[PDB]
């Protein structure tokens, strides 16, 4: 389908976190993900169906749907923190999907 | 388009009996209860008809279970619906089903029905798609992926939704008619009903819209809507109307019939000696005695041809392409 | 020609076939054309030739009573005693 | 378009007056079966099924019923109870140069029901020879065109051929001629006319419900004994007045 | 835990058919929708290709429709391919991708067959 809207780059450094502010009216027919890459080029799921984390996840956030946009699943940062995400908002019964060209996260 | 949704085909259906349910309404007058002799296309009663198992919806593991088929049609049908949550938004009909012969679009949709009289591709099996949002709760729009091209389509027609939306089960039973010149339709939506038969009763099946159009029809196939994924077959997980969504096709044949604190209806056919006895008197009591009905005769077993030994041929050419008269 | 006791009596029925000899009513009617309560009515158990013909759908007996129904060349039938249709 | 290949309209929705179409003159050959020309557009018809279609002007003698040959085995059937009307005028001026658009089925398997159309092309093998499309003997291709040259003798001319079908008395009227309703008598003795159901009649009213649907209810003897009205939808029933004698 | 062991990603010409492989490690193989996700070394992600259990449909993304046919066999134990006719396209990390219906998701990523056109 056609591309989502993302931030490029965003460059930010004290302990408070800023929240990535993914767009778009296609997220109410089916709804937003979020894709890693991780150092390796080993991609995980990390947050599925915008509220569950898998079994034997590193422990970190959510997601809360909040109208158009969501909040992402970023907690309090370590050092591994270098992979980035995929948006990842899906469609009905025609099942496109788009990822985007991604974000960055580097403190 | 073609999401292709034929099935190598799984547990197969019994058929129940359909007691009446499907006696349809003539005319407009202004009598009551008046034992009334016309004549009219109805339903033959006690022997077999059809349901199918729309999304057989399984336990634990299954398959992919949409499996919509394409029958022929004996020019009238008597259907039946037991589902309650509309999963049923149209038909399509054609003789070739193809882009040779104009082809019925009937679709049910959220505020009309569309009416479509037009050559179409048609997918071999398509589907509609009725979901759930994450935001809204029931915005229900719905994808028509059943007619691709729309190649010399003159019929267009806004009406109101024939499927409307109350606990137990609702039959929303139709009969459709192919006569040549105009198509007929004639349908009930009962009240509330638990029997896992075809709910108990008769029906009231009025009439709606009528189609002036009244081509050949051959072939048929009703549509369900259903937001199937894309992605595991096993876990399907639609999970929308599992069993209640069962509906049941009838057949009508050549037969006659009476009507009746208004009008209703009744019969006038002669299958056994007791109802060819109520033929020919055109009495439904018969008193006792000896009656003469009908007749007997021995029939033809076969043909013979019986002609004389001759080989050549007659002299055709020898004037028709001689030299002149 | 059927010989009834009436709707309101019974729905047993038996049926005359007129001035024939019977081994020939399964070609004498197309009951394979016909409904397959017919296939009762073109071969049966109850069956007892007769000089207008022979009877099925009636059982044969030797007692003479009152005549009910007339058949035709002394034979009768009534709807008695498990009513059945004798002759 | 061509005969075999024969293009229906299904014209509803009309005040359909008749009486103007076949009196202009440029409508050479004219005839109607069921109905008389006379009495077209005074009536209701439901519909007009007009089947349009351009034969050479020499063939036009084979639509009429108890026909065959050319059109009628192959072409195009019209059955014995078509009570329509049958429309021909040359179009020499618009489909003739030599034209060679139009075409005609030549052959077919068996002998063509009535109004159906065929678009078969595969060829017709009329000997035991496996034929595949070639036009030797005993098996032929059943398309070849109408070769409309202009100039040539009379009946090479294209004739612009509508035959007209539709069904008498039925239902939903649609279709119907030019006139005004009136308005309603209220137990009088008068010249009743309900959709072209004509008569003598006095209308009385009607208050003991049948069911929605059709336009009529008619009697044991099958004359109409309560009549539709057609705008307001009340039953008006028939009684006569002064039968019997002196 | 499923990672997809593909490999076989090689010396092709522009315009000439590779049929590259994913082969599958922990799952069942007619029940699951297996999907393809690329990846330009220097770009994002983006869906490209899935096929169902039976080789019934098969769906290719809005830009690459038709130029692949994916499919599949249950005795080869492979995903082979044609990408009949690249344009200059197909120089990415390709991967396949499980999903298995949570609305719509995917759930574990492999390790990445590289293909190379030579400029
Ligand atoms: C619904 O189901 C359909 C059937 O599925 C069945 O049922 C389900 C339930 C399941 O169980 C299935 O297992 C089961 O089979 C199915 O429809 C099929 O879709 C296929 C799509 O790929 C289709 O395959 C193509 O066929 C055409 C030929 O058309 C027909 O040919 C036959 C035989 O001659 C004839 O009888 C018919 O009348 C038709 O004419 C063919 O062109 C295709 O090849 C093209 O694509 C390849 C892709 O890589 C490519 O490699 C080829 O080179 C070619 O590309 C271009 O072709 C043109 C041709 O003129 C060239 O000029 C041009 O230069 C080429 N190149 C470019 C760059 O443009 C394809 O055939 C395959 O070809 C490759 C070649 O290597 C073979 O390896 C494959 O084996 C071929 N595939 C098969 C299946 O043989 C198939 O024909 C359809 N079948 C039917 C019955 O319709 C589909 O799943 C569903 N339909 C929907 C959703 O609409
Ligand atoms: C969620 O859906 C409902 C209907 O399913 C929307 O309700 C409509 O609201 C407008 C505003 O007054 C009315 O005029 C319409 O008649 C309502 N119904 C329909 C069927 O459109 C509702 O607006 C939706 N929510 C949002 C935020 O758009
Ligand atoms: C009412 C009726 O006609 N029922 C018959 C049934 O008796 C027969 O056994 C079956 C063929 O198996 O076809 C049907
Ligand atoms: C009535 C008519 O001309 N229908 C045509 C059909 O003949 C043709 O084959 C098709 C193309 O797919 O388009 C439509
Ligand atoms: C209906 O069809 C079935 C075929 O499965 C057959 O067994 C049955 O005898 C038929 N007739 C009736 C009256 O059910
Ligand atoms: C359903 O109805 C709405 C309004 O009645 C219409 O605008 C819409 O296009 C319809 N959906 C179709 C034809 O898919
Ligand atoms: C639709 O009808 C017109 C009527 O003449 C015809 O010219 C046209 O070719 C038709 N369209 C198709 C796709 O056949
Ligand atoms: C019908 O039969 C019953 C018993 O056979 C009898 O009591 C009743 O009067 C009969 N009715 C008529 C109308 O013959
Ligand atoms: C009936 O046919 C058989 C053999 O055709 C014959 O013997 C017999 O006399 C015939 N008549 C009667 C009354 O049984
Ligand atoms: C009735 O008549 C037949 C004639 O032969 C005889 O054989 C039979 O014994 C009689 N009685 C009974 C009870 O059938
Ligand atoms: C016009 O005719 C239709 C159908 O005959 C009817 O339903 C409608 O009420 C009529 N309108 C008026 C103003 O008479």
């Amino acid at each position: 389908s056609y591309e989502l809207t993302q931030p490029p780059s965003v460059s930010v450094s004290p302990g408070q976190t800023a929240r990535i502010t993914c767009s778009g009216d296609a997220l109410s027919k089916h709804y937003g993900y979020w894709y890693q890459q991780k150092p390796g080029q080993a991609p995980v799921l990390v947050i599925f169906k915008d509220s569950e984390r898998p079994s034997g996840i590193p422990e970190r956030f959510s997601g809360s749907s909040s109208g158009t946009t969501i909040t992402l699943t970023v907690s309090g940062v370590q050092a591994e923190d270098e992979a980035d995400y995929y948006c990842q908002s899906a469609d009905s019964s025609a099942t496109y999907w788009v990822f985007g060209g991604g974000t960055k996260l580097t403190v | 388009q073609c999401v292709n949704l034929t099935t190598r085909t799984q547990l197969p259906p019994a058929y129940t009996n359909s007691f009446t349910r499907g006696v349809y309404y003539p005319d407009k007058v202004f009598r009551s209860s008046v034992l009334h002799s016309t004549q009219d296309l109805f339903l033959p009663f006690f022997s077999n008809v059809t349901w199918f198992h729309a999304i057989h919806v399984s336990g634990t593991n299954g398959t992919k279970r949409f499996d919509n088929p394409v029958l022929p049609f004996n020019d009238g049908v008597y259907f039946a619906s037991t589902e309650k949550s509309n999963i049923i938004r149209g038909w399509i009909f054609g003789t070739t089903l193809d882009s040779k012969t104009q082809s019925l679009l009937i679709v049910n949709n959220a505020t009309n029905v569309v009416i479509k009289v037009c050559e179409f591709q048609f997918c071999n099996d398509p589907f509609l798609g009725v979901y759930y949002h994450k935001n809204n709760k029931s915005w229900m729009e719905s994808e028509f992926r059943v007619y691709s091209s729309a190649n010399n389509c003159t019929f267009e027609y806004v009406s109101q939704p024939f499927l409307m939306d109350g606990n137990f089960k609702n039959l929303r039973e139709f009969v459709f008619k192919n006569i040549d010149g105009y198509f007929k339709i004639y349908s009930k939506h009962t009240p509330i009903n638990l029997v896992r038969d075809l709910p108990q009763g008769f029906s009231a099946l009025e009439p709606l819209v009528d189609l002036p159009i009244g081509i050949n029809i051959t072939r048929f196939q009703t549509l369900l809507a259903l937001h199937r994924s894309y992605l595991t077959p096993g876990d399907s997980s639609s999970g929308w109307t599992a069993g209640a969504a069962a509906y049941y096709v009838g057949y009508l044949q050549p037969r006659t019939f009476l009507l009746k604190g208004t009008i209703t209806d009744a019969v006038d056919c002669a299958l056994d000696p007791l109802s060819e006895t109520k033929c020919t008197l055109k009495s439904f009591t018969v008193e006792k005695g000896i009656y003469q009905t009908s007749n007997f005769r021995v029939q033809p077993t076969e043909s013979i041809v019986r002609f004389p030994n001759i080989t050549n041929l007659c002299p055709f050419g020898e004037v028709f392409n001689a030299t002149r008269f | 020609s059927v010989i009834t006791p009436g709707t309101n009596t019974s729905n047993q029925v038996a049926v005359l076939y007129q001035d024939v000899n019977c081994t020939e009513v399964p070609v004498a009617i197309h009951a394979d054309q016909l409904t397959p309560t017919w296939r009762v009515y073109s071969t049966g158990s109850n069956v007892f030739q007769t000089r207008a013909g022979c009877l099925i759908g009636a059982e044969h007996v030797n007692n003479s009573y009152e005549c009910d129904i007339p058949i035709g060349a002394g034979i009768c039938a009534s709807y008695q005693t498990s009513q059945s249709i004798i002759a | 378009a061509s005969v075999y290949a024969w293009n229906r309209k299904r014209i509803s929705n009309c005040v359909a007056d008749y009486s103007v179409l076949y009196n202009s003159a440029s409508f050479s050959t004219f005839k109607c079966y069921g109905v008389s020309p006379t009495k077209l557009n005074d009536l209701c018809f439901t519909n007009v099924y007009a089947d349009s279609f351009v034969i050479r002007g020499d063939e036009v003698r084979q639509i009429a019923p108890g026909q065959t040959g050319k059109i009628a085995d192959y072409n195009y059937k019209l059955p014995d109870d078509f009570t329509g009307c049958v429309i021909a005028w040359n179009s020499n001026n618009l489909d003739s140069k030599g034209n060679y658009n139009y075409l005609y089925r030549l052959f077919r398997k068996s002998n063509l029901k009535p109004f159906e159309r065929d678009i078969s092309t595969e060829i017709y093998q009329a000997g035991s020879t496996p034929c595949n499309g070639v036009e030797g003997f005993n098996c032929y291709f059943p398309l070849q065109s109408y070769g409309f040259q202009p100039t040539n003798g009379v009946g090479y001319q294209p004739y612009r051929v509508v035959v007209l079908s539709f069904e008498l008395l039925h239902a939903p009227a649609t279709v119907c001629g030019p006139k005004k309703s009136t308005n309603l008598v209220k137990n009088k003795c008068v010249n009743f006319n309900f959709n072209g159901l004509t008569g003598t009649g006095v209308l009385t009213e009607s208050n003991k419900k049948f069911l929605p649907f059709q336009q009529f209810g008619r009697d044991i003897a099958d004359t109409t004994d309560a009549v539709r009205d057609p705008q307001t939808l009340e039953i008006l029933d028939i009684t006569p007045c002064s039968f019997g004698g002196v | 835990q499923v990672q997809l062991v593909e490999s076989g990603g090689g010396v092709v010409q522009p315009g000439r058919s590779l049929r590259l492989s994913c082969a599958a490690s922990g799952f069942t193989f007619s029940s699951y929708g297996m999907h393809w996700v690329r990846q330009a070394p220097g770009k994002g992600l983006e869906w490209v290709a899935v096929i169902w259990y039976d080789g019934s449909n098969k769906f290719y993304a809005d830009s690459v429709k038709g130029r692949f046919t994916i499919s599949r066999d249950n005795s080869k134990n492979t995903l082979y391919l044609q990408m009949t006719s690249l344009r200059a396209e197909d120089t990415a990390v390709y991967y396949c991708a499980r999903a298995d219906y949570g609305d719509f998701f995917f759930d574990y990523w492999g390790q990445g067959t590289l293909v190379t056109v030579s400029s």
